[PDB]
């Protein structure tokens, strides 16, 4: 009931912060694998 | 058909220090990591000689953002942009009130992240 | 004949927080390190306490250096001066480009070493 | 068969950090020793 403030901008900060700890998970996976 | 040096990237340093001998095999590749106030946002974080004798890679790294920080009693905080690296926000105060302090905030390398070179200011009277 | 409290230094500071007895032993020699921004150019980083009284020593620590950014894609990087921390660059685009960023970035303290203040700007359009 | 660009800085940046890096290991070996 609530319209996100300009905090989409923290959404974001979070997200691409999530996404590159994702990659780090990615390479690490796939370099011990290999 | 070899490479020389790789290119210096604004956005990222090659991991190890190594001699860094001048040529390097067609073929190698060298690993990267952002720099301070830079994230990643790719996998491959490589230059690696083609067949041309080129360094060939893409932009692995993206800007950090820092925290929104906050209201600004009594008065504003103007986003300009947006909260990434090098960019700059304004303080404003509301009819009634001096601005002490910082009018502008910038993003920032801080510590081992990024965050804000002035804190906010006071709306006072 | 004996040393009052050593004077404060813009460019290094002492090791060891001690009581800073507010008098000193002629003869003394206290130990220092570089500040952040600066590296040692000296082997003797030392002040000592002469026979007149007198704290000692010479300029042991130099600025630190940035590595310098890389090239601007279309555009210019411009040395000023040097890199040296303090120093600031400037950047430029090409006839046909608007500079979308900072004009300027500067050498300043960044992590445990040195980096640049603002990110590189782009040239667009 | 190639100039220094500009890069003679980092060069200079290079060597001033050696040095440093040699002013420890000198007073560093001329302390136990002593």
């Amino acid at each position: 009931a609530k319209l996100s403030e300009a905090e989409l901008h923290d959404k974001i900060k979070n997200l691409e912060e999530e996404k590159a700890e994702l990659f780090e998970k990615l390479d690490k996976v796939e370099e011990e694998h290999k | 058909s070899n490479c020389g040096p790789p290119p210096t990237l604004s956005f990222a340093a090659p991991m190890d220090i190594t001699l860094t001998e001048t040529r390097f095999k067609t073929g190698t590749t060298l690993k990267y990591t952002c720099l301070p106030g830079y994230v990643r946002s790719h996998s491959t974080q490589t230059l690696t000689c083609n067949s041309d004798g080129e360094w060939v890679y893409n932009t692995f790294c993206i800007y950090k953002r820092c925290r929104h920080p906050g209201e600004l009693r009594n008065g504003q905080v103007e986003i300009k942009t947006d909260l990434s690296f090098g960019s700059q926000i304004e303080f404003s105060c509301s009819e009634g009130f001096f601005l002490i302090g910082s009018t502008t905030s910038r993003c920032e390398v801080q510590d081992r992240g990024v965050g804000w070179s002035h804190p906010l200011p006071q709306c006072e009277i």
